[PDB]
């Protein structure tokens, strides 16, 4: 109730992380679309 | 004067909760300031846990 809730706590935070690193990816492919099209 | 009431006040509030707010912030080490889980700690009375 002290290493195990912070390492929990610790990996809930890295699936946010992950959560921001895909929206940062549909960012990516709405980029790759824009220059894709306008090409 | 003022420098000494007050230096005393707070080591009497200090000595008044000195062990028992180190042994709660060791046993809640996790989620102290954790924005999910209020931790309600209470110096209460003897061995009626229940």
């Amino acid at each position: 109730l002290i290493k195990s809730l912070a390492e929990k706590e610790k990996q809930l935070l890295e699936r946010l992380e992950a959560a921001k690193k895909e929206a940062e990816e549909r960012v990516k492919r709405a980029e790759a679309e824009a220059k894709a099209l306008l090409e | 004067t003022r420098q000494k009431q007050e230096l005393e006040e707070e080591l009497a509030l200090a000595q008044a909760y000195l062990e028992p707010l180190e042994r709660l912030a060791a046993l809640a080490h996790g989620l102290d300031k954790s924005p999910f889980l209020r931790v309600i700690p209470f110096l209460l009375t003897e061995k009626e846990l229940p």
